[PDB]
């Protein structure tokens, strides 16, 4: 017979004990382990509500990635790559550059937990998330892989970390914020709380709606497959906010989850907003980006934040405005400067598009419309000249995404400003700037790609120049719009 | 006595870097950023160009120069229309 | 903001099950498992949320005879790809619920 | 100006092998991108904290190599294939674990033995965790993708070693109720002598933060005498005490064991390119060599009893 | 340490002993085993080629399976059954009828020889044989289970071997011919050589090429990894022919496999022939049925067959003007008794289509095309009546598939008939009648659906008499033309 | 006329279940299309050779039931879950086996073990495989797919054993070449007395051609008397002289062989629905029953030799 | 009185069980045999139908009945038109 | 009859493979472990038809190298849907060959 995991369960997890031979301090160090003062008597209430054990993870995950790969080795013929939608395949571009390696860097983060977290549980669960994240990463770099040989954008599915490009580096700078750049407890929060029961969810099941629709099996077969495993670990955080929250760290754990979730939203604002409402074709967007934020941020999300015991976001009103505008102007940016995108920006502004998206957000035609009008113009009358940009865009110290507001009949644009220590810095929110003041020695001395173009680190100081320095390392890298302005066509 | 600024046009959807100079009137300076906004993002229109601090009420004088005016180097200015 | 407020104040739980085998059985269990109870279904092809208010239980036993095959609650794990609500979990169930009331 | 390049069969920076890339090229290799700039390791402040962190204890090692990206797990195993290899060893334990209580294994063993379990087998579980917890800091703090990668199945094999014993604890328990196993483990950890040498050194291992002081004490000191002082003592103990269960376990936990002392060799092997290391590696191991040794003989004094 | 299977695999076949306590002839009685009076020593010398162990096969099988069932899940909402063509629908309805129940009787084929064969190879090779019948009669149970709930038609999967439906008739008549009425050597010469390595490439790799044009990769999928299994327990029956041939009996193996390939051939050309030049959509038919014919029977198989020393069958010339005729004509009559069928034949006579028949057969539009001008013209004046039958088809009494020929321009059809032991049988070709002639005892007292019909078995003699006969249960599960004429909307 | 119907959940022969069919009922039930008419088990002439073979050893057994077809296996196995079951045993076997070779477990068993294993264990190759060849003949003659389907499993259970026997005879052999394992066994099996009992038993078995008296010898004499006289004598022997591996083994094969009893068992159960089962079953078992003891005993003494 | 027999119509694509008459004559049976061919796969035509046995060189006379022709049930008949 | 005559006299020989990821690996060992013979690929999208004249090898070793991950032979199986030629295969190599030559 075998015993029941109930049984012996708690012995898995009994292994704090008290230093003899170092200090409490010395064996975890508040700048690694974050424990806020907090004794390691009171961590061992950490109780972790979806366990596992080693045997039976290494039986399900065997079983998991069986059904990943077969499921892709089946569908090679399907004939994806030659028959998507050019939209459907920037969206693959931009998703595997974005994520793969970032996966790879959530392992750094779990095993930032898995060592320096006071709460036994913890430890344990973080091992398991060191290896789910690790699964992750190899995932997103194999299933890409193949399609090497068939387009060199695939290559930034590795390459995307390894480069100054302008969206790496604001992946980069969240991720190093929040994963690997903070100590166990703050990633316990900000990651495994904020982002992972958060965010992803619009990224690995919002997204694999579309693919479903779009006709894409093998990848929203893996990405939701992912998702099953950030599930699991993703519940480390709720443990410790309540933990903290008992031990009279609220007004800490507040301001931590606050800041996660506005740096999240910045940077899926910026990547999933123009896939799911512009890069996806019309007959595929299951719902718009709005749609889904409120589904999964709001009604999920928000609602679970509120059950644990912490308040809804000192910035609501302001986030929710941003939901209705902020990735309208961001794509409108991606697109204008694509040629800086390791991605095929589709311009998504065809009639019937342009109607579906004043539907979606009524008073589209008169704001970022006024803007796609000047551009659908200078299309059909081939001036392209016009349709690429002689200049850089201002960049949001932050999050490292260009300074955007809403065009149009009724324009509005803020930049959030800041002297700090001799140096001058711009925001692109309230919220943002913020964030920088919640811990200055975290980003003072960080240059955007702006502050690098204007200081000499980028020459020659040309759009070239820029282009080299962010790694592009042929012509057929640099992107371009998605149908080769053939929606015009329609237009 | 190249200036850096970045500049917020009206009814457009961002903020850009724009390069001026130290001896540009604000009348120069407006051009300099239209160029980079009108007939690009924002339809041409009837008017004189102003330029204003961010956000600020009051709007430079259109003779004056970027040397005169105080602003700092990548300061956050606005191109506006006379209302 | 009303539309947000409204979004927010929900009491509905339960899983996320991605598109496959256990989506039908979850489904049917949801609703053997959970009677009195009504059960919602948002299809999204990719993903489906079922939904009860305020707690919504999976037996290992119940869905074990809907899916029509041997199996152990934590294989649910291969499918579940979210869900609502908090979370306890052995091996004879699952419990989605909310301690609060909104 | 630009160049027009083709598409490569494989990313850029494998492109220049001979061999067609394997799967473990494909998805392990060149990953830490936090090793790009001495300066930034992180995307953050260059002064941030854990930049600091970086900079003194990975970047600025004594242990140098010029590319350390080149190191290669000797078994290229990816996280594929560790679980299809461990479901196979875990599914063998776990069908040992199932026929043994079936025959009351535990029944039979000699008097008196379920004491030396509890005393000097239990509590293994604390010396297991801290296994885990170093292996997870030397994945953090490795300045190669594969390098970090063997860490990360190393920490997985040790949580799998606790879980053995935690497992073995309660099931033995069962049987013999009135032995304190599963209640007296952490006094015995925390106050025995036996167990004092062995919490020493892994209480001041685990403070050891240079990324390559961290691999040499754990994985070329630790480790090793784990395997001569505890594994194999306690297989010889278990039959003379007519456990025969102990024998067949300790042997599936030993294959994990030579694997770690695989990798670790051979990551030795790509660090003695570098002609400096041999004194650095030396001096580690000198430094390190007299704790693991005192450790040794406390645990076997204990066993001995 | 593992000892390697070429050291040990001599042993698990060392299994053949000198009977003491009953005769040789008693253990292998010759009515069940076959063995031509070769004694027992003698088949020692067998030697199957492609071996497995149990070990490999319970771990490799599950591998199989594991990948076929995580491709049906990950498919299940990509709108096959609501998207395909009809003509596709048709075409698994069609499939999953004809082979699912035949595959589990092919388990008492394989049973028989792991019992009753006198070569210890063939027992356990015969042994991994029951166990991938098993696997494929539960498989093609399994898949179309699902699609009952969409259409009554999908009960066939399981009821037509139950029933006496004219097609399950043919399909039970041969199947228990060749696989459970006859002794083990037969089974090894008729089923897993002729049969098996012959013909069901065309089924099981053909139509999966043609399954992938048309966007149906669970079933291709599905119906590959049988064949993989086939291709293994196939290879028990040319060491047997090798064995028998060494042993003075080239004579009686030749005609065993004359027999069984012909037999295979009037069945294949009524379900696989209709499927590949009609059901199929157009764009989807990756070669013609007699394309397809040409690489696997004769290309493959038939030089496989002379490598292994046996002759062209005597009819060669007449199979291959078969080839280029029967399938035709038997599609035609599927089609205009469509009522019959469990499945909904496609007509496959749209202008596009005819241009593409006549160019895979030249000559087709003067023969069949003649008869599909009638029905075109009658369907184009709203005339029903004459597109549905008034009488039954003359039946073939081997093959149970009506008597057929070449009509139009130059029309010729034969009948083959013959009197024996007081009553008239008709043969739709010389070869089925020299089948009958080989052995009289198996088929003589036998009586097609038609004789039943003669002599007062089916009641009422009417259509509907014969369609309730045939195990119809409802209107909805008769078969009817795919696409209800939408096709005559191209003409 | 005929009646419209709308689709059913399930197969037209499940429908009417109160619950939601499973896989094992989806895929196993109502199979055997040759049960349908009595007169033409097989769509052929009503009296070709195998109809009349069918006829008579099928359809005239005295062993009668009028719905063998509602019979159901307690284990409810199919295809996929057999070999999910199987690679998980065989994989632990394989890895014993791995393991005790690692050890040199055959170089520490008893001084003259080789030659009882020789003797008694190496001929296991013959009767496994009769019971393999006996299985098949009864998957074949059943009068429902849900039996057959067991029986299908048994045979493939039966060539496990085989190969076991095999496996182990030539390893055995390596060690000890002198002493005719994997070359005489054919000549034990022909010859020697211990083995005679039970080869006058097989091949008796073997030529019991109605499908009922098949079954009944087969899986509730013969088998069980495997169990009890020739696989547990071996454990106890093999404990006697210090053979750690033959137990683990056996009692792997022994989990087969309760399988094997737990669905005779039931479908006894099911036979005996119909009261004048009770003696056909008795009468045969009773007919059996002086072989099977007779092959036992021979087989024992031998053992003992 | 009723007669089976097994007809292939000219330039049809089958031979078909039809139902006649013993005292038929080939002319009747040739019209009841035409009934299920001609104008469903067979385009109609002018000339005169006869009756032969299948693949026989020599026409039953039109008067001829099936009685007086020695047919047996279930034999097979051609229906062709005269050359 | 022309037709099927050239078609009957050929002596190609090889695998079959059926679509997945064995495909690639198997056409890439088949070109290295038999030099100096032309391989032929015919591909039908469910699976891929691969030949030599007379004989062709593949081996472990090359499969194991094209394929970038340990493979052991007898896992051809999962993927080898049908074969031309005559076969010879053990732990280390499968041989597909001919007797004649026609
Ligand atoms: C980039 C990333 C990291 C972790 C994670 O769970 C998802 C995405
Ligand atoms: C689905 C599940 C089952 C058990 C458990 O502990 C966690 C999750
Ligand atoms: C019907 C059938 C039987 C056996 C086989 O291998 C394929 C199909
Ligand atoms: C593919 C293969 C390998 C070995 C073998 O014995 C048979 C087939
Ligand atoms: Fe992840
Ligand atoms: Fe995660
Ligand atoms: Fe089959
Ligand atoms: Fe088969």
């Amino acid at each position: 017979a075998m015993h029941p995991r109930k049984d012996w369960y708690e012995l898995t997890r009994a292994t704090n004990w008290t230093p003899s031979y170092v200090t409490e301090e010395q064996l975890f160090p508040e700048r690694m382990s974050g424990h806020m003062g907090i004794p390691l008597e009171k961590w061992e209430s950490y109780d972790e509500p979806y366990k596992t054990s080693y045997p039976e993870y290494v039986s399900i995950q065997r079983e998991k990635d069986a059904g990943a790969y077969s499921v892709k080795a089946a569908l090679e013929r399907a004939k994806i790559y030659e028959n998507s939608d050019p939209g459907w395949i920037s969206t693959l571009k931009s998703h595997y550059g974005a994520i793969a390696v970032g996966e790879y860097a959530a392992v750094t983060g779990e095993g930032r937990m898995a060592r320096f977290s006071k709460a036994p549980g913890n430890r344990n669960m973080a091992t398991f998330g060191m290896m789910d994240e690790l699964r992750h990463g190899q995932l997103q770099l194999f299933f890409p892989h193949e399609y090497c040989k068939k387009d060199r954008q695939f290559d930034w599915a590795w390459r995307a970390y390894h480069s100054n490009e302008w969206a790496a580096i604001a992946a980069k700078h969240f991720f190093d914020d929040i994963i690997t750049g903070r100590d166990a407890i703050s990633v316990a929060i900000m990651l495994t709380f904020s982002f992972e029961t958060g965010f992803t969810n619009m990224q690995f099941l919002g997204l694999a709606a579309d693919a479903a629709e779009a006709g894409d099996y093998t990848f929203a077969n893996l990405i939701s497959s992912i998702q099953t495993d950030e599930s699991r670990h993703a519940q480390q955080g709720g443990p410790a906010l309540q933990l903290l929250i008992e031990n009279g760290k609220r007004e800490e754990a507040q301001k931590k989850v606050d800041m996660a979730i506005w740096r999240a939203w910045r940077l899926f604002a910026v990547l999933t907003g123009p896939v799911m409402d512009y890069y996806t074709p019309l007959e595929d967007r299951s719902q718009s980006f709005k749609e889904f934020m409120y589904e999964w941020i709001i009604g999920q999300f928000e609602r679970s934040l509120i059950d644990l015991g912490l308040d809804k976001p000192w910035y609501w009103d302001l986030f929710l405005k941003d939901i209705d505008e902020l990735h309208h102007s961001y794509h409108m940016g991606v697109w204008y400067w694509r040629t800086t995108a390791w991605w095929n920006p589709a311009a998504g502004v065809t009639p019937e598009e342009r109607d579906w998206l004043e539907e979606k957000y009524p008073g589209w035609n008169k704001r970022w419309g006024r803007c796609w009008d000047v551009i659908t113009e200078n299309v059909l009358n081939d001036r392209m000249d016009l349709v690429s940009p002689e200049t850089l865009p201002s960049v949001c110290n932050m999050s490292q995404i260009p300074l955007v507001g809403v065009p149009g009949d009724d324009w509005n644009i803020e930049v959030f400003s800041l002297e700090h220590n001799g140096r001058l810095y711009h925001f692109g929110s309230e919220v943002d700037r913020w964030v920088f003041q919640q811990d200055p020695v975290q980003y003072q001395n960080h240059m955007n790609i702006v502050d690098r173009f204007l200081a000499g680190q980028i020459q020659p100081m040309t759009l070239e120049g820029a282009l080299k320095y962010m790694g592009f390392q042929s012509i057929e890298e640099m992107g371009k719009d998605a149908h080769d302005f053939a929606w015009a066509d329609k237009c | 006595s190249a200036f850096p600024v970045h500049a917020a046009f009206e009814k457009d959807f961002l903020v850009q870097l724009v390069v001026v100079d130290l001896n540009d009137s604000m009348d120069q300076v407006a051009e300099k950023v239209a160029y980079h906004c009108v007939n690009r993002r924002v339809a041409p229109r009837e008017g004189v160009m102003r330029v204003r601090k961010h956000r600020s009420t009051e709007l430079f004088p259109r003779d004056m120069t970027i040397a005169e005016s105080g602003l700092n180097p990548t300061e956050v200015i606005d191109v506006v229309f006379e209302e | 903001s009303t539309l947000a407020d409204q979004a927010l104040h929900n009491n509905n739980v339960g899983p996320i099950i991605r598109a496959g085998d256990l989506v039908e059985p979850v489904i049917e269990t949801a609703e053997i498992d959970n009677p009195g109870k009504e059960i919602t279904v948002e299809d999204r092809r990719a993903y489906v949320r079922i939904a009860a208010e305020g707690e919504l239980i999976l037996t290992r036993k119940t869905l074990e005879e809907q899916l029509g095959r041997p199996f152990n609650m934590q294989e649910l794990e291969i499918n579940l790809a979210s869900f609502a609500g908090q979370i306890q979990a052995d091996e004879d169930q699952i419990r989605f619920y909310f301690d609060k009331t909104m | 100006s630009f160049e027009s390049k083709k598409p490569m069969r494989t990313w850029s920076h494998l492109a220049e092998m001979r061999k067609k890339p394997s799967e473990y090229d494909i998805v392990s290799r060149k990953l830490h991108y936090s090793t790009n700039n001495p300066d930034s390791p992180w995307e953050l402040s260059p002064d941030s904290p854990m930049n600091l962190w970086y900079k003194q204890y990975r970047n600025a090692s004594p242990l140098k190599h010029d590319n350390w990206d080149a190191f290669t797990d000797p078994d290229q195993l990816v996280y594929r294939t560790y679980n299809l290899m461990q479901d196979g060893q875990e599914s063998y334990v776990q069908s040992l674990f199932d026929q043994f209580n079936e025959r009351e294994h535990d029944q039979m063993v000699r008097e008196g033995w379920e004491h030396t379990m509890a005393r000097c087998y239990s509590p293994l579980r604390y010396l297991f965790h801290c296994l885990q917890m170093s292996s997870a800091y030397v994945q953090q703090m490795a300045p190669a993708s594969t390098i970090s990668n063997c860490c990360i199945l190393q920490t997985a094999d040790s949580l799998r070693w606790l879980t053995h014993t935690a497992y073995r604890t309660h099931e033995l328990s069962l049987t013999y109720p009135d032995a304190g196993l599963g209640e007296h483990e952490r006094e015995l950890w925390e106050k025995e002598p036996g167990w004092q040498g062995l919490r020493e050194l892994m209480e001041k291992q685990l403070t050891a933060f240079d990324w390559g002081e961290a691999f040499v004490s754990l994985n070329l000191v630790v480790k090793p005498m784990i395997v001569e002082s505890i594994f194999k003592p306690l297989q010889q103990q278990a039959w003379e005490n007519n456990d025969t269960l102990l024998p067949l376990l300790i042997d599936s936990q030993l294959k994990d064991a030579e694997r770690h002392s695989r990798w670790s060799k051979a990551l030795v092997k790509h660090a003695l390119e570098n002609p400096d290391n041999h004194a650095v590696i030396e001096g580690w191991i000198e430094k390190w060599r007299p704790l693991a040794d005192r450790a040794a003989e406390a645990y076997l004094s204990m066993l001995s009893s």
